[PDB]
RNA sequence: UAGCUGGAGCCCAACGAGUUCUAUCAGGUAAAGCCAAUGAUUAGAGGCCUAUUCUCAAACUUUAAAUAGGUAGGAUGGCGCGGCUGCUUCGGUGAGCCGUGCCAUGGAAUCGGGCUCCAAGUGGGCCAUUUUUGGUAAGCAGAACUGGCGAUGCGGGAUGAACCGGAAGCCGGGUUACGGUGCCCAACUGCGCGCUAACCUAGAACCCACAAAGGGUGUUGGUCGAACUAGCCCCGAAAAUGGAUGGCGCUGAAGCGCGCGACCCACACCCGGCCAUCUGGGCGAGCGCCAUGCCCCGAUGAGU
């Protein structure tokens, strides 16, 4: 409406990738969302029923309902000032599990252990991640060193 | 102290050193290899 | 602060005898990553990113 | 000094794929040593594939002259980069240290040729006998009956106290 | 006469002043929208809890 | 009309953030490709075919960046036990919810105090780095991100809305930024190496106030051999009032390229005093006070 269609400028976008067109896998169809989870929103273009518009393609939510071939998405969008939290129907071929929490997950119960630990042994512990820091000192056997040198120009092995 | 002596002179000798420049082979010549 | 005071010799001083270990074996000894930095802003705050 | 000479010594990080990589050494004039560690990783970059992210810094050392109160023949090759192209060129020079030399060199670049530091690459500094010197303007000081007048005197004070903007007579200076 | 057409200049420095404005995180999300059953049978099922 | 702004509040203090990091998604622009599809396109070779080959694409593309985009990084979590459902399943089978007892060292870095009402003005914009469309071009016409001027003084660019520096209460002292140190003009005719000689008004500060193809047995460095290259200079180089490196002038420069040491210099930075704004405090069996007062603390101060 008002100057743009609803698949406007999606040539590149909703095609789908190169010599993987055709049937649709089995797993697409039998993963199961439930409520609270986080999905990416990957629309293909050979499913046109359930399609979300180009803006949601390459945004992950969360999953707030689920209906029999579809599942509603809560995707934030920048309007102006604030952010809407935008509730869209999907069918399941746009949709793939997110693995933006994976690691988090993991770690969540690997720190429950870890704590368990220190409960048993009476311990005071963290178990908090730490970025990369200032590596400590250390030596390096006397080897073979190789020099480097400026190399003089060539003007027939420039191209 | 000679072992201090030669250990000196032996890092000394590796900071100066200087490549053979023998893989520029049509600036041989140029060069002074 | 005697502590202190005597804790930043001993460090200066192992690091000195840690070098001359390598050299005296032959190696090179890395010294340890600096951990800190002072930072002091040298620009305006005139057309700013 | 203004340049200095440092020895740099450094490599890639070791990784699970070698855990024991080779050790790269390059002889570098800077005039500080942050300045000569920038320019050893801009040639291990652009001459091997190791750059700062993937390296380690494993030792820099200041070279000093041996004898700095001789005075020894100093051929340096160098690329430089003109307006239009690319051009290595050989100069040749008479110092104390080798450090005079190549402040010799980074000047006569920038008034011969208006090329500036940045533009240079030192391809090689070595130490030439007087009898295998090329360059004239080098021989010619290899007389051991050397002899010439001061033909520019520069008739000053000594210690900018006794300056006045008035004399009640002309000069004289003779050579 | 003619003028301008369309710009986005200034209109983001606009929308950051009071800057951008995220939803109040709520427990209890609505559930306006869901399938309307599952949310009688839920209604069901707390009336006779 | 929404956005930007003021005023009035009120509600509270873990919540966030124009940022990075760890992890995980998405993309078809740059580049590249044609020895891959679509299209264009030069040439031979061997037998229409085969193997090669030169050159291409906003409305071509297998591959495919950088920069930007989204999500997550616990107390709004988890685990038992027991219930409810009219939903779901062959089925306590599940999906949820309700009750209840336990567990959860706070789960990367850094930084930090943050629901409603009423209303004003505005809705001609312009300029700059980068990307970018039309046009021979334009101080032209139109878009993307950010900043700036408009709304803003102050120091430098001789001068100038926008360039460089830097933003501001009234002052004292110290020091800097940009830019400079022959005089105009505050600060060296400072220390050091080269190059240039202009009988064309030689040359001399980002934007910026222009110059080209091409030449030189001017001079100075290089390279390759028994010509080539690139610095400064000269030719190429023509407009109307008399004229402008800002002027005078400058030639071991007071020009050009590169250094060294000190110095000059903003309303910027530091220390101090005072005025105001904002923040946080103290003061009753009151010898007790314009309590709407007084005292103490810290930061702040541009404005159509
Ligand atoms: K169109
Ligand atoms: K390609
Ligand atoms: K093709
Ligand atoms: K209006
Ligand atoms: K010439
Ligand atoms: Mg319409
Ligand atoms: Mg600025
Ligand atoms: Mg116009
Ligand atoms: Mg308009
Ligand atoms: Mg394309
Ligand atoms: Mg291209
Ligand atoms: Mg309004
Ligand atoms: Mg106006
Ligand atoms: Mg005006
Ligand atoms: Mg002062
Ligand atoms: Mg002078
Ligand atoms: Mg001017
Ligand atoms: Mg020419
Ligand atoms: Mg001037
Ligand atoms: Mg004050
Ligand atoms: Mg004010
Ligand atoms: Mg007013």
């Amino acid at each position: 409406p008002a100057g743009h269609g609803l698949r406007s400028r999606t040539r590149d976008l909703f095609a789908r990738p190169f010599r993987k067109k055709g049937y649709i896998p089995l797993t697409t169809y039998l993963r199961t969302y439930k409520v609270g989870e986080h999905v990416d929103v990957k629309v293909n273009g050979a499913v046109h029923k359930g399609m979300p518009h180009k803006f949601y393609h390459g945004r992950t939510g969360r999953v707030w309902n689920v209906t029999k071939r579809a599942i509603g998405v809560e995707i934030n969008k920048q309007v102006g000032n604030r952010i809407i939290k935008k509730r869209i129907h999907v069918r399941v071929e746009h949709v793939q599990p997110s693995r933006c929490n994976e690691e988090f997950l993991q770690r969540k119960l690997n720190n429950d252990k870890l704590k368990a630990e220190a409960k048993v042994r009476g311990e005071v512990i963290s178990t908090k991640r730490q970025p990369a820091g200032p590596k400590p000192g250390f030596m390096v056997e006397g080897t073979t060193i190789e020099t480097v040198t400026p190399i003089p120009y060539d003007v027939v092995n420039d191209l | 102290a000679a072992k201090v002596k030669a250990a000196g002179k032996a890092w000394y000798k590796t900071m100066i050193s200087d490549s053979d420049y023998a893989e520029f082979d049509n600036f041989s010549k140029w060069l002074g290899v | 602060a005697e502590q202190y005071a005597g804790e930043y010799e001993a460090q200066d001083k192992e690091l000195v005898q840690l070098k001359r270990e390598a050299r005296m074996k032959g190696g090179f000894y890395v010294s340890p990553e600096a951990k800190l930095l002072f930072v002091v802003r040298i620009r305006g705050i005139n057309a700013m990113h | 000094h203004r340049f200095h000479q440092y020895q740099v010594v450094g490599r890639a990080l070791p990784a699970p794929g070698d855990e024991q990589p080779k050790i790269y050494r390059m002889k570098l004039w800077a005039t500080n040593e942050v300045r000569a560690k920038s320019k050893f990783w801009y040639f291990l970059r652009k001459l091997k594939k190791v750059k700062k992210a993937n390296g380690q810094m494993l030792a820099i050392n200041e070279i000093f002259e041996k004898n700095p109160t001789t005075i020894k023949n100093y051929g340096i090759w160098l690329r430089y980069q003109s307006r239009t192209g690319y051009h290595n060129m050989y100069k040749e020079y008479r110092d104390t240290t080798l450090n005079g030399g190549v402040e010799q060199m980074y000047t006569e670049m920038a008034s011969r040729h208006r090329v500036r530091a940045p533009c240079i690459q030192i391809i090689k500094t070595a130490t030439v006998d007087f009898k295998l010197c090329k360059r004239d303007n080098t021989k010619q000081f290899h007389n051991s009956k050397i002899k010439f007048p001061l033909v520019y005197q520069k008739v000053r004070p000594p210690t900018r106290k006794l300056k006045t903007t008035y004399k009640a007579t002309r000069p004289n200076l003779f050579m | 006469a003619k003028s301008k057409n369309h710009t986005a200049h200034n209109q983001s420095y606009k929308a950051h002043r009071n800057g951008i404005k995220k939803p109040k995180r709520q427990r209890q999300a609505s559930t306006k929208g869901m399938d309307p059953k599952f949310l009688r049978n839920l209604r069901y099922s707390r009336k006779h809890n």
